[PDB]
């Protein structure tokens, strides 16, 4: 992670 | 007797702190049970005969309290009370503890491996032979360490950890620290003693018991970067490994701080549920997010890997070495890593072109923030588990955006120095939100900035500001106002920000800062200027509006040169132009006149903004009665994009951004009968059909050639006979969208009827509904078969919502709004339908406002  | 649980707070008492845990885990991957003994060295700040710690779904076998050693060693039993609702437990001692004197709690417990992918949880995978094999892993964020072993499970109780894992010879253990020694405990057992960690938080403790292969490299710092995965796919970890090494070196240099651990392990867990987690020394990832296959698993996979690895390693310093005092500051964490993804990859892997992705993320963040239903980045969490679901990744993307605006206002090296000083003053400790700002302010530019107060205005307030610039001679007047996009009602908030404005003018090429702390302010320039442009580089988290004739001078700047400002600058101009057209501050004329510049634009970011704002207008016109204006607008769009479409190559070369743009432009040019593209696509399609698919087709052009191949029944029947056999996503969904772009309504109804019985149909209903010839077909089929449909797809997920909203999202006329309301009344269903009816009403409003203007505009030219 989600990065997003 | 009944004992009252001696504690009624959500946080643990502050006056009993641990120093060092000694964890012995013994898990059984075939029984799916694991028992454990944990030793916690503790110190009491105050006198007390009770210890409150966390434990969840663990039957405490027995707990004891020891003090001293040698001839003085004493051991007492401890009474155990359990408050499950709070996930807590109390240990009651007969005589109170002595202030500052060291004690050692020993807890013997057992539990079951969690199926819920939280805590100490079981995972499974099938080898290339069908042999199903199990492994055990951990996911402690935010507060699931309570499930693997009792402890003070709050991120401000940092301790050291001495972990020991009992496993079979078949398996292989890994944890945060390196393995020091393995000792054969019993017949089939082996104890892996892992090195003692540094003072850290509980939720970053990790361990894995698996049968994984690995591949390793060493950086200049001697750090051993290894990538673990299942034996079959381990030849797919070279890329992630090289990326981890490069980025580890980058972070060591950027932070001016050596990586604080001896090694670093990236594990590719099967069916990972969180995407990735930054366990100190043992970062875990979904398989797809870490491993890379020769046959491109995706055109964007090899970029997701880099951004994932950059984020997870950024956390090794920012977040694990320095960790939040309490989850109410987690936002900052996820902000920084997310922003670091940009800073680091932009340097380490320049070929990926991460800038486009990042700034698009900022655009989305603002789009959400501009609505009434938005929250400030910084919110007081009273319970981590309850309000960890409320927080959304868009909040974290804001966080990164704000941090970028800040890095650009302050010197880039000033920001870097502030980070270095922050991480050095606070290593192995916990920090509040304001500590980073305080570290940012004490930096000297090589007027004090007062970062703290400014940043509070962006973190504690929902939404962002609209900035209006008026220019009277050398006097530049600046206005700020909460940019609220909701056109329902007239609610107004007195929100003010410290806007770190940045501008450039036609005279000086240098960037000028100005910190607007009030509603109104005036800036005096040395001499009049041809033009002025604020928010240089699109970095600040605001939008500018130029009063009087500013937009004119900027539109002329773009149409005349356009390289006068940066690619991002042009993208900003387009975005802001149309967003202001929305809130009624800019004429739709002005916006289209602006967009006219797009014939010269080569970069991806402004072209995509222009597409994002122009396509929907044409899409709205498709459902419209008369096409005499729709055709003229499609002609305007293709005249705009004619040079750029021609420039492109029919390959898969370039970055993810460029490949995506290539696909979009070619499919667009071909769906609107652009002679060159249609003929080239028909050529590729003929050659493809001759070999029956044996010939390789560039995956970026396959959509165009298939959309043209479904035109005549000749290619259409072929594509249908081909999709029947295929199961692959890229292989099948592309052909699916191809067959949905047909001018033959017979094939359309055929596809509808056949797909209803499970030939897929969820997406097919929408992809057919948004077809210019047969859009009423898909909306009329959903009314007569609605009962059976809802039965088949129950409720939830995105099928129901993607096919109910997809069939009614682009409705232009009010005659159709009546037909929506009269339908849904005769029947999160209500939420989906309410969103749909609201968006349809907005559609009719936008039509009423702008259609008659756009018609006249399409004539002058
Ligand atoms: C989890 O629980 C399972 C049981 O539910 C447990 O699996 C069993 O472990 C034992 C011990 O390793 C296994 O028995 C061994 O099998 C191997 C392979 O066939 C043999 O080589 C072993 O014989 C050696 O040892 C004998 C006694 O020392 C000697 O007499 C002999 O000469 C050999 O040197 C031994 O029989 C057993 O097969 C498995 N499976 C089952 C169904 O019992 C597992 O160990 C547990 N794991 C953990 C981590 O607790
Ligand atoms: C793991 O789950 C099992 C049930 O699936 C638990 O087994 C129960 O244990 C209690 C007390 O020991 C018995 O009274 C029940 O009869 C057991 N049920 C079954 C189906 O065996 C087990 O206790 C759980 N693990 C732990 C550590 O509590
Ligand atoms: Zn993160």
């Amino acid at each position: 992670x989600t990065f997003p | 007797d009944g004992t009252p649980f001696p504690w009624n707070k959500i946080r643990l008492p502050e006056y009993v702190i641990p120093v060092h845990y000694d964890l012995l885990i013994h898990a059984n991957l075939t029984t799916l049970t694991f028992w454990g003994t944990t030793k916690v060295e503790i110190t009491a700040s105050q006198p007390t005969s009770t210890i409150i710690l966390h434990s969840h779904h663990l039957q405490i076998s027995r707990a004891t309290l020891r003090k001293g050693a040698g001839e003085r060693l004493s051991e007492e039993p401890l009474q155990v009370l359990e408050h499950p609702r709070q996930e807590q437990i109390a240990l009651l001692a007969p005589e109170p503890l002595l202030v500052g004197l060291p004690y050692t709690v020993v807890i013997h417990y057992a539990g079951n491996l969690s199926e819920t992918f939280h805590g100490f949880y079981k995972s499974t995978y099938r080898t290339k032979e069908g042999e199903l094999r199990i492994l055990a892993s951990t996911q402690f964020e935010p507060t699931a360490a309570r499930m693997a072993f009792p402890c003070f499970d709050e991120p401000a109780f940092k301790a050291s950890f001495s972990i020991k894992i009992r496993r079979e010879p078949r398996h292989l253990a890994i944890s945060n620290m390196p393995l020091v020694k393995s000792v054969t405990v019993a017949e089939g057992l082996i104890e892996d003693h892992f090195d003692v960690t540094v003072k850290m938080s509980t939720y970053l403790v990790a361990f894995i018991i698996s049968d994984f292969e690995s591949v390793s490299k060493i950086t200049k710092s001697g750090v051993k970067v290894s990538v673990y995965a299942v034996p079959d796919k381990i030849n797919q970890a070279d890329y992630a490994l090289d990326a981890a090494v490069t980025l580890l070196e980058f972070y060591e240099d950027y932070f001016s701080i050596p990586y604080p651990l001896p090694k670093q392990d990236l594990a590719a867990i099967p069916d990972f549920q969180s995407g990735a987690m930054e366990n100190w020394g043992l970062t875990t990832y979904r398989e797809s997010a870490l491993l890379f296959d020769a046959e491109k698993s995706s055109a964007s996979s090899k970029l997701d890997i880099t951004m994932t690895v950059a984020h997870e390693l950024a956390h090794q310093w920012f977040g694990n070495l320095v960790t939040m005092e309490w989850w109410n500051d987690l936002w900052l964490n996820e902000g920084f890593a997310k922003f670091m993804e940009f800073v680091s990859v932009s340097v380490t892997h320049p070929e990926l072109k991460v800038g486009d992705y990042f700034f698009g993320k900022c655009f989305d963040a603002m789009e959400v923030d501009a609505l009434n239903s938005s929250h400030p980045v910084s919110t007081p969490v009273e319970n981590p588990a309850q309000i960890r679901e409320m927080f959304d990744d868009v909040s974290y993307d804001k966080g990164a955006c704000i941090l970028n605006m800040l890095r650009e206002y302050l010197s880039a090296d000033a920001f870097k120095s502030g980070i270095v000083q922050y991480l050095q003053k606070h290593s192995y400790k916990n920090t509040k939100n304001e500590d980073l700002w305080d570290s940012m302010a004490s930096i000297c530019p090589t007027e004090r900035v007062d970062v703290k107060t400014m940043m509070n205005t962006w973190t504690l307030q929902r939404g962002f500001p609209l900035i209006t610039i008026t220019v009277r001679g050398r006097n530049v007047h600046m206005k700020q106002e909460h940019y609220m996009k909701g056109s329902d009602g007239a609610p107004d908030t007195g929100y003010l920000w410290h806007v770190p404005l940045t501008f450039i003018t036609s005279k000086s090429d240098m960037v000028h800062r100005f910190l607007l702390k009030t509603k109104t302010d005036v800036l005096i320039l040395p001499e009049e200027v041809e033009w002025i442009k604020f928010n240089v580089g699109m970095n600040g988290y605001y939008i500018v509006h130029y009063e009087d004739d500013g937009w004119d001078s900027l539109t002329g700047l773009l149409k005349g040169t356009h390289t006068a400002v940066s690619s991002n600058d042009r993208a900003s101009l387009i975005n802001n132009a149309f967003q202001l057209v929305s809130i009624g501050k800019l004429s739709i004329e002005k916006a289209l006149d602006l967009s006219l510049y797009l014939k010269h634009e080569t970069e991806i970011m402004p072209v995509f903004q222009g597409l994002n704002e122009l396509i929907p207008m044409y899409k709205l016109m498709e459902k419209r009665d008369m096409n005499e204006v729709e055709t003229q607008f499609k002609a305007f769009l293709i005249r705009l994009l004619r040079d750029l479409i021609d420039k492109q190559t029919w390959t898969d070369e370039g970055s993810v951004s460029e490949r995506m743009l290539r696909s979009e432009l070619l499919l667009l040019a071909c769906v609107h009968n652009y002679q060159p593209c249609v003929q080239r696509a028909e050529g590729y399609f003929r050659k493809w059909k001759e070999s029956n698919g044996n010939l390789s087709l560039p995956v970026d052009v396959t959509l165009a050639v298939f959309a043209v191949g479904a035109q005549s029944t000749e290619g259409w029947d072929f594509l249908y006979s081909k999709y029947q056999f295929s199961l692959s996503s890229t292989e099948k969904s592309q052909i699916e969208f191809a067959l949905c772009r047909t001018q033959n309504k017979e094939k359309l109804q055929w596809l509808l009827d056949e797909s209803f019985k499970g030939d897929e149909f969820p997406q097919i209903l929408t992809l057919i509904g948004r077809n210019p010839v047969g859009y009423p077909l898909a909306w009329q089929f959903l009314r007569k078969n609605w009962n059976k449909l809802v039965q088949k797809f129950e409720l939830g997920s995105s099928s129901i919502a993607h096919m109910v909203m997809g069939t009614t999202n682009q409705f232009s006329t009010r005659t159709r709004l009546e037909e929506v309301k009269g339908f849904f009344s005769s029947l999160s269903q209500l939420r989906c339908v309410q969103q749909t009816i609201e968006t349809i009403e907005e559609n009719i409003g936008w039509m009423d406002k702008n259609f008659d203007k756009i018609r006249v505009w399409l004539q002058s030219e």
